[PDB]
């Protein structure tokens, strides 16, 4: 049982800076060791095999090396599709995996686009009410969302789903739903999503009335 | 041409048994080496399983040996997986890969993945409601919510594919009620609203649900 | 028996230039032929047998003769030495020396002269 230890575990560089991951193994082996590129919902991508031959295709910012029990993956010059996890793999015939590295591209700030979507009529039927809070195209991740219902603070009715980074522009969207009984929903009047991010210079309020 | 797919993922209860299958097109697999390598959700990779034509075997990770089979139909080109006595640790997207040639010490073709989920809950099919653009800057959101379904996945488009750009689907959510919700949204130029049709193409292959729901402005 | 010149990669340049197929494998073209016995390879490169590469080839990519008919297998002896040479390795990696290349299938040099086996 060979341990392959990968490091840093996730890591953000700007597009066009010199990125080095590294695979430590736990004991002496042989230079059969190669690295991956999985992107999400993708299958893992073969980039280096056998610590520093590169693979066909691969292009030329990624190498590899090794110094000891040490391997080394490069990518000399980041760019906007490297964002994807790396994977370290040791073996000749059987497989271990290291536990893989997150890499994401650091950008300029950009604030998000806020878009806000009323419950439909054909789900107000069933008897419930979801009501969409859409931030579109942002950078960096972190943002604040709250819900007000005719200006009350809502709390522990409500869940965020974050896209994975861009591939081609490097910015995140988010989207957060608030679930509400149908008779919960047709209690209030003004439904308003609230957006504080870094690229806004106060919060942005989106809002509908119920039936308008 | 070269290349490996899979199929076989779903559902499947505690202690049951699933079969998967890796077609193989532009190599024999009968001459080559396929790998079983799964990842849980969140999670990462994990070698399973290897055959070897050159030596004949057939070679199982302990955490799966004794429960996972490796078989072959020939004339089909297609590696199986035989999985028994499935546990909830087994949830995973499992790939096929080919051993890498000629050069060896890795993978070099993968499978897409299929997702195989061990739970005892029950298959439902989601519901697709529009989330409209509405009236009260140029661009404009629109999108389907995708709501209570189990297991995953489902997978949406919008006009057939017709439509990529701009198009987000964020990954599910899963709810208290134990079932999972998504949405879909796609940013247009607000001046198409009256003079393009958009549809939302929603699949969701464990229940055998299919949907096109136009969403149009209120 | 039309000769093919070798493709196979690492059966190129071994004493010999053209095979014919299929093998004795079955493999009826050198892409399936090479696409098995370059599993092999990593024992190549790890130099386990000096006699492991030819052995190979002389099963997966048979040597062709312009005229001559008949086959030409490897000899016992050199089927031997990669056996001895390669086989305490492959049971560290968890496979043994494939049965169908038992050394005790193929002929002796110079026990006969009917069957004529390959080795020097
Ligand atoms: C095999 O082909 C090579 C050219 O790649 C040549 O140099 C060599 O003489 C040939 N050997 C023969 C015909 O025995």
């Amino acid at each position: 049982d060979i341990q392959m230890t990968q490091s840093p575990s996730s890591l953000s560089a700007s597009v066009g800076d010199r990125v080095t991951i590294t695979c430590r193994a736990s004991q002496s082996v042989s230079s059969a060791v190669a690295w991956y590129q999985q992107k999400p919902g993708k299958a893992p991508k073969l980039l280096i095999y056998s610590a520093s031959s590169l693979y066909s295709g691969v292009p030329s910012r990624f190498s590899g090396s090794r110094s000891g029990t040490d391997f080394t993956l490069t990518i000399s010059s980041l760019q906007p599709e490297d964002f994807a996890t790396y994977y370290c793999q040791q073996g000749v015939y059987l497989f271990t995996f290291g536990q893989g590295t997150k890499v994401e591209i650091k950008r300029t700030v950009a604030a998000p686009s806020v878009f806000i979507f009323p419950p439909s009529d054909e789900q107000l039927k069933s008897g419930t009410a979801s009501v969409v809070c859409l931030l579109n195209n942002f950078y960096p991740r972190e943002a604040k969302v709250q819900w007000k219902v005719d200006n009350a603070l809502q709390s522990g009715n409500s869940q965020e789903s974050v896209t994975e980074q861009d591939s081609k522009d490097s910015t995140y969207s988010l989207s957060s739903t608030l679930t509400l009984s149908k008779a919960d929903y047709e209690k209030h009047k003004v439904y308003a999503c609230e957006v504080t991010h870094q690229g806004l210079s106060s919060p942005v309020t989106k809002s509908f009335n119920r039936g308008e | 041409e070269v290349q490996l797919v899979e199929s076989g993922g779903g559902l499947v209860q505690p202690g049951g048994s699933l079969r998967l299958s890796c077609a193989a097109s532009g190599f024999n697999i009968h001459s080559s080496s396929i790998h079983w390598v799964r990842q849980a959700p969140g999670k990462g990779l994990e070698w399973v399983a290897a055959t070897y034509s050159s030596f004949g075997s057939i070679t199982y990770a302990d955490s799966v040996k004794g429960r996972f089979t490796i078989s072959a139909d020939t004339s089909k080109n297609t590696a199986y997986l035989q999985m028994n006595s499935l546990r909830a640790e087994d949830t995973a997207v499992y790939y096929c890969a080919r051993y890498h040639h000629p050069f060896g010490y890795a993978l070099d073709y993968w499978g897409q993945g299929t997702l195989v989920t061990v739970s005892s809950a029950s298959t439902k099919g989601p519901s697709v409601f529009p989330l409209a653009p509405s009236s009260k800057g140029g661009t404009a959101a629109l999108g389907c919510l995708v709501k209570d379904y189990f297991p995953e996945p489902v997978t949406v488009s919008w006009n057939s594919g017709a439509l990529t750009s701009g198009v987000h689907t964020f990954p599910a959510v899963l709810q208290s009620s134990g079932l999972y919700s998504l949405s879909s949204v796609v940013t247009v130029p607000s001046s198409s609203l009256g003079t393009q049709t958009y549809i939302c193409n929603v699949n969701h292959k464990p229940s055998n649900t299919k949907v096109d729901k136009k969403v149009e402005p209120k | 028996p039309v000769c093919q010149e070798i493709t196979v990669p690492m059966c190129r340049g071994i004493g010999y230039n053209l095979t014919h197929m299929p093998n004795q494998f079955n493999h009826d073209t050198q892409d399936e032929a090479g696409l098995e016995v370059h599993q092999f390879w990593p024992l190549v490169e790890i130099q386990c047998s000096p006699d492991l590469r030819f052995f190979l080839c002389s099963m997966y990519t048979p040597i062709c003769l312009p005229d001559y008919h008949k086959p030409l297998p490897p000899c016992r002896s050199v089927c031997e030495r990669a056996k001895a040479g390669c086989s305490p390795l492959m049971r560290q990696y968890g496979f043994a020396w494939p049965e169908r290349m038992s050394c005790d299938r193929l002929p002796v040099l110079g026990r006969d002269a009917e069957v004529l086996c390959m080795d020097y």
